């Protein structure tokens, strides 16, 4: 096609995928689109403590075409309620749908989303926005100062996440302890109006398939500590969704306070990047303590 | 990073709170004796209230702080469904203390409450009055509904003395090892009109800015209360004075044309040594000024009207 | 022809380009070279009523973008529009953070198409406070993308930040000095013919609304057509049209004043209420008579206008006409 | 991109050097960060004399060039009920910094459109998190803002801009522009600016665009006034010698005469005859009282419209009465 970025496919469940992943941030906010030749992401923020990207890689689509020369990438914005209700109205016949193209032609251009069906095809046209002085790289895990790293089931976390959600979890705790004979302890904890709770997770190779604490520099091992990261749940859980549709996931918690979930569902990839509470009050902490011990 | 002083010296015991000593030595008694009754204390902004309290509350329950004290604000969820769940549920829970100590629940700014709340808070009150009490803190005590406050012990604070904001001031700079002088010292209790919050800050202004706290280093930075500048204006007895005042002290200083008659206003109310026809008909002409403000036309010249028209009102 | 004589004057003769506003060439000239220099700050017009406010932003935008390029390029809204401070806080700042769309190849070699958007608000002085101090941010952080043309009669109903942060242009009234050109091309347009001197007595009597004046102009054309019989509009028509109150009825009412008697002046006025004449005209007039006489004294002048004064006031208030002209001439009487 | 943004945009301090005319304040806070010891902060001024500006600064040098991550800004296009208190305002504050670059800066610019319930609940805001957050408050009028909030925050206060920042930041943007200005249009810039900068941008621009050729062209003082239509100082001398000797006729067509030679509106005139009046000395204090009055009801009257010239007739009525005393 002559446009600058043109990439169609076949398979609709990606983009509702996607879309539903996305709402959980807002239903009426922006999201940013990043454009390259490797596929398309989709960013969004929220109160500049927790960021989440999607990506759709070049695999997904049938067909991609980047043939932008200038510039590596191209950035856009657009309003999230716009092309949930856009599609909302053209994915009821869902069933008939055929294929999905996405189109872009450079800045001062519009997103253009065309569902083409055996003989009718529908064109939208989303306007785009200057993207906000804040960078979305900002909030990022520093690599080399990992405090624990965690692989996980996505089944058992979304059932704990469910957990948390239906008793009004209002402040999690992500507690993090390992031990020697390959002793893992990975639990969360929950303040709500039961109290608090505790939700841990089984020291097995079919649940937490590793887990491992570095002393906050990614390379030492050390054995008896315990890492605990304070989160408000308003953040914490708007990962249900993507866990929801995970495979395998993966937290990584450094010394900053940045908390980093990597969701695995050709496929979709999440990153959800989130910052930890100031501090943690005595009480808390001495409940915690009596949790654990 | 070090803390402002406001915050890093804010006391942690009651010995340590100054003003209105009668009401801090029934304070510490109460600490000391056990037998809290729900309490009420109101008073001007900056004077020890939320400090009062807190201190109060740790020292009655020691280390049983963290599972004996339930604090909510105004910037936390105040509304009936919490007055249903989570004060329902605290006050409910049987926490064993040492004999004549309760739990207590701390309403800070409980004036901004909801009515339906404070009306849901009656019934709490009287049913787990035995094993909790409460510590409402306040800027306008009448602002609580009339069947709360027939519960409650009141406490009124009155403005500190000069006297006792130059203690702590000074128990402040030996903590600091801060150099001053004695005008400086004067010229920023003069400052703070009664605010220790502001006369704090004030202090570590002046401290950064120069390192000497003098008058004239003091006047550098912090201004004399415009409320003050503003009786003066109203109280010249020559039209030329208070329109000199007007522009030097007020509107050569960026104050903007509303502030300056809102507190024309708030001062006219407690002019003592006027006439209650002159001070009416005062009244009437600030009106007649700000209700021209609003409407768009805040120019100096309008302000000039007004003190003309108030200095007629005089002869 | 039925199709362009299916107009009013006012809306036919309406300025297409910047070169055919008249009289308002302190703004028209920074706002022409502002096509070239592509630097258009936020601006605020401010002006007496019919002055060609809303003529030259259409004017300016129509030069900048084109018929075709306005249409993604301006956002108008006036009174006539919802303008709530949501409205402001939601809609306004959507648009102010819209991307610049791309000019086409025609627009580009047909017009300088500068790489921003415009927001126009008329009428804005009709707005709130609170809705005016929700622009005070979005009108700095995109100005890189966005501008914003404010325009009022009653420049003191504009907040002062909103004022300082426009650069102002003054509309001044048309007269006859100025906006005669202007008339007297139209009148040739529609091949008017009028004595000498009517053109400068209609504008004269619009008192700086040059919309006015050429309604009025418009009405002497109908009735001379109608009369039919090739005779030239003479100034007492005009007149007649306009709803001056003539010479002789003044001349009446001014020797009732003199005469000081109260209910002899009551009959007048309760007679005079009924033929309708608008209290505005008949106090403009009266003004004009005492003022320009040389037959009073200084305290009389002076005691007089600050009566006019106070009367006028009252008027604009929007009370009744019958009762303030009384007062007035009452007032007059006891001089 | 800068040369297409309106001078008042493009001419915004970047550096806290760049700010002038606020010697003390702008020394207080340098030196605050300099120590790193920044307390929560209020800002209260007229339009136009840096607050936004100064506060930007500032932040930019606490936190280099990524500002933007570790500062929260909101202002009146942006909602700040209640419940953005209690859940954006809140949990930004209550959150550790993006990689511990010391504490996170909140800015609420004009702070006095804020209703009260949502200054209430932020007092404890501020006060709880002072250690991980400072707060940074604008105003230009201060009886918007609730005791305790004020009380809460150390204030400074931004004087209208003196003459001698104005010429500096004059001669800057003559330097940067090619650009050349005569010192009588230099007067009249700065007594028209009455202390605020965007007014002293705005009419620059304005007469930079009045020049036929800006290349060689000087801006004097006729080109300010043609530009901002105003009255010169000896059109309002005039009026006011004609009114105060001449007759009623010759005051009101030497009044008349002057407003048509360059379409002058009447509400200028009366400023400019204000001023000039503050400065006579008057030797009956009931003749101020008079004229203040009798030019403050015109002055209402005028904003609302009305008939210019019994407008006119009423300001020499009003001036000969009240000398007459
Ligand atoms: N009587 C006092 N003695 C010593 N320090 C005081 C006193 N009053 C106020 N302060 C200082 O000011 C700070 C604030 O005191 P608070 O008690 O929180 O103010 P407040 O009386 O609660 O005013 P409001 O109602 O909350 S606006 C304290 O942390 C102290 O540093
Ligand atoms: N300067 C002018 N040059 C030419 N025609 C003008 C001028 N001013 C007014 N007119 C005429 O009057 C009509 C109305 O002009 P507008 O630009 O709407 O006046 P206005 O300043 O917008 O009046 P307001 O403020 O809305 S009451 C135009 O369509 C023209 O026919
Ligand atoms: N002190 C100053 N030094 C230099 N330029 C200034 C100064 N103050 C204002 N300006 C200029 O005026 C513009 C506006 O300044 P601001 O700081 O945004 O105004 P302000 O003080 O915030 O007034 P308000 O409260 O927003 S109406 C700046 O971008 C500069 O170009
Ligand atoms: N009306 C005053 C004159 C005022 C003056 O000339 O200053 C007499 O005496
Ligand atoms: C002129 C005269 O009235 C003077 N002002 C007195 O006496
Ligand atoms: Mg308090
Ligand atoms: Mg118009
Ligand atoms: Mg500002």
């Amino acid at each position: 096609l002559a446009n600058k970025f043109s990439a169609s496919t076949v398979h609709l469940e990606h983009i509702t995928t996607a879309l539903s992943c996305l709402t959980p941030f807002g239903s009426k906010d922006d999201v940013l689109i990043f454009i390259d030749a490797d596929g398309l992401s989709f960013v969004r923020e929220n109160n500049h403590v927790i960021k989440i990207q999607l990506l759709l890689s070049r695999e997904l689509f049938m067909s991609y075409s980047y043939r932008n020369e200038t510039e590596d990438h191209m950035k856009l914005c657009v309003k999230i309620n716009h092309i949930l209700d856009s599609v909302s109205v053209m994915n009821r016949n869902s069933d008939d749908i055929v294929e999905c193209t996405l189109s872009y032609d450079g800045h001062g251009s519009p997103f253009v989303l065309i569902f083409e069906d055996s003989f009718i095809s529908e064109r939208v046209e989303y306007s785009t926005y200057l993207i906000k002085d804040f960078d979305t790289n900002g909030l990022e895990l520093d690599r080399e100062r990992i405090s624990f790293e965690a692989i996980i089931k996505g089944e058992a976390l979304h059932s704990a996440l469910k957990d948390l959600k239906e008793i009004g979890c209002k402040e999690c705790y992500v507690y993090a302890k390992t031990e020697a004979n390959d002793e893992n302890v990975f639990a969360l904890i929950s303040k709500s109006q039961l109290g608090f709770s505790k939700i841990k997770l089984p020291s097995n190779r079919s649940i937490l398939e590793k887990l491992q604490v570095f002393d906050g520099d990614s390379t030492t091992v050390i054995d008896g500590f315990a890492v605990i990261g304070f989160f408000d749940f308003t953040s914490f859980d708007k990962i249900r969704k993507s866990t929801k549709i995970a495979s395998k996931v993966l937290f990584r918690m450094d010394v900053h306070g940045v908390l980093s979930v990597n969701i695995l569902s050709p496929g979709i990839v999440i990153e959800v990047c989130m910052l930890e509470k100031e501090s943690i009050d005595e009480a808390a902490q001495t409940e915690i303590e009596l949790l654990m011990e | 990073l070090q803390l402002p002083w406001v915050e890093k010296y804010r006391p942690q015991v009651l010995s340590d709170i100054v003003g209105n000593k009668e009401t801090i030595d029934r304070l510490q008694q109460i600490a000391k004796d056990g037998n809290m009754p729900h309490m009420i204390i109101s008073g001007m902004p900056g004077i020890g209230k939320t400090t009062s309290v807190h201190c109060l509350a740790h020292e009655l329950l020691g280390r049983s702080y963290a599972d004996g004290v339930l604090e909510l604000n105004a910037s936390d969820d105040r509304g009936i469904d919490v007055v249903r769940n989570q004060i329902k549920h605290f006050a409910q829970k049987k926490l064993h203390l040492p004999p004549g100590k309760h739990k207590i629940v701390i309403l800070d700014e409980a004036d901004s409450m909801t009515a339906g709340a404070q009306q849901a808070l009656r019934r709490t009150m009287e049913l787990y009055s035995n094993s909790t009490r409460f510590a409402f803190a306040c800027n306008q005590s009448n602002k609580i509904i009339e069947p709360l406050q027939s519960r409650c012990a009141i406490l009124r604070y009155s403005k500190l003395s000069d006297e006792d904001v130059l203690k702590r001031l000074l128990q402040i700079i030996k903590l600091e090892d801060v150099k001053y002088t004695n005008d400086g010292l004067e010229a920023i209790i003069f400052t703070a009109e009664g605010d220790m919050r502001q006369a704090i800050n004030n202090l570590q202004s002046t401290v950064a800015g120069h390192g000497l706290v003098n008058a004239d280093n003091v006047f550098k930075i912090v201004d004399s209360p415009h409320p003050l500048i503003v009786k003066k204006m109203l109280l010249a007895s020559n039209l030329e004075d208070s329109i000199q005042i007007l522009r030097t002290d007020l509107w050569k200083k960026g104050y903007s044309s509303i502030d300056i008659v809102t507190t024309s206003f708030r001062v006219t109310k407690n002019l003592a040594q006027v006439k209650e026809s002159v001070r009416l008909e005062m009244i009437k002409e600030i009106g007649l000024t700000h209700m021209r403000i609003l409407e768009g036309v805040g120019t100096y010249l309008q302000l000039a009207s007004m003190l003309a028209k108030i200095h007629k009102l005089n002869n | 022809e039925q199709s362009l004589a299916q107009q009013p004057w006012v809306e036919k003769y309406r300025p297409k380009n910047l070169d055919e506003v008249t009289a308002q060439d302190h703004a028209v000239t920074v706002l022409k070279k502002t096509l070239k220099s592509a630097n258009l700050p936020h601006m605020l017009f401010y002006g007496p009523p019919g002055t060609g406010k809303t003529s030259t932003i259409l004017a300016l935008t129509k030069e900048l973008y084109g018929p075709d390029l306005m249409k993604s390029r301006i956002l108008e809204l006036n009174a006539s529009d919802e303008r709530g401070i949501s409205i402001v806080r939601e809609k306004v700042k959507n648009f102010a953070r819209l991307t610049v769309s791309k000019p086409s190849k025609h627009d580009l070699e047909n017009y300088p198409c500068p790489p921003y958007k415009i927001i126009i608000l008329d009428e804005a002085d009709s707005m709130t406070a609170d809705a005016q101090s929700a622009l005070r941010r979005t009108m700095e952080t995109y100005s890189g993308v966005t501008r914003f043309c404010l325009i009022c009669n009653y420049v003191t109903r504009i907040i002062d930040p909103l004022a300082s942060r426009c650069s102002k242009f003054r509309f001044k009234a048309l007269d006859a000095s100025n906006a005669i050109d202007r008339l007297r091309f139209i009148s040739e347009q529609e091949n008017v013919k009028c004595d000498d001197g009517v053109l400068e007595r209609i504008l004269d009597i619009s008192a700086g609304d040059l919309r006015r004046g050429i309604t009025l102009l418009q009405s002497a054309s109908k009735g001379a057509q109608y009369l039919g019989d090739g005779k030239n509009i003479t100034s007492t028509q005009v007149e007649e049209l306009a709803g001056v109150v003539p010479h002789d009825i003044l001349i009446e009412i001014v020797e009732k004043v003199k005469s000081g008697d109260f209910d002899e002046i009551k009959k007048y006025v309760n007679t005079f209420m009924k033929s309708g004449w608008s209290a505005a005209s008949v106090v403009n007039q009266l003004h004009e008579y005492y003022i320009t006489n040389d037959n009073f004294d200084t305290n009389f002048k002076n005691q007089i206008s600050w009566l006019l004064f106070t009367t006028d006031s009252r008027l604009n208030n929007g009370t009744n006409e019958h009762i303030q002209l009384l007062n007035l001439l009452v007032k007059i009487s006891q001089l | 991109s800068k040369e297409n943004l309106p001078w008042v945009e493009k001419y915004r301090p970047e550096t806290l050097d760049e700010v002038y005319g606020q010697n003390e304040v702008i020394t207080t806070v340098r030196k605050f960060v300099d120590e790193g010891k920044l307390p929560h902060l209020l800002f209260y001024g007229p339009p136009g004399t840096g607050k936004t500006s100064t506060i930007v600064a500032l932040a930019r040098e606490i936190y280099g060039k990524n500002y933007s991550n570790m500062v929260l800004e909101l202002n009146a296009s942006d909602d700040r009920g209640i419940d953005v208190v209690r859940n954006q305002i809140k949990d930004f504050a209550s959150t550790r910094q993006i990689f511990s670059k010391g504490f996170k800066l909140i800015i609420l610019d004009e702070a006095d459109a804020m209703t009260n319930a949502a200054q209430n609940a932020l007092r404890r805001v501020i006060e709880r998190y002072t250690k991980n957050t400072r707060f940074c408050v604008l105003a230009n009028y201060a009886h918007k803002l609730t005791p305790a909030l004020l009380s809460r925050c150390t204030r400074f206060r931004f004087q209208p801009l003196p003459q001698e920042a104005i010429e500096r930041r004059i001669a800057n943007v003559l330097v940067h522009e090619k650009l050349k200005l005569s010192p009588n249009a230099e007067k009249a810039l700065i007594e028209l600016s009455n202390g605020d900068m965007r007014r002293v941008l705005n009419v620059l621009q304005s007469c930079k665009a009045t020049l036929d050729n800006p290349d060689e062209d000087e801006i004097s003082d006729d080109v300010i006034y043609e530009c901002c239509g105003a009255p010169r100082p000896s059109d309002l001398k005039a009026v006011l010698k004609s009114i105060l000797e001449d007759d009623w006729g010759t005051a009101h067509y030497t009044l008349n005469k002057v407003r048509s030679a360059k379409g002058l509106a009447l509400i200028d005139l009366i400023e400019g005859i204000v001023k000039i009046l503050e400065d006579y000395e008057l030797q009956n204090e009931e003749t101020r009282v008079h004229l203040l009055t009798k030019l403050a009801d015109i002055e209402y009257s005028i904003s609302k419209g009305g008939n210019d010239q019994i407008q006119g007739s009423a300001v020499i009525g009003a001036i000969k009465a009240s000398f007459e005393n």
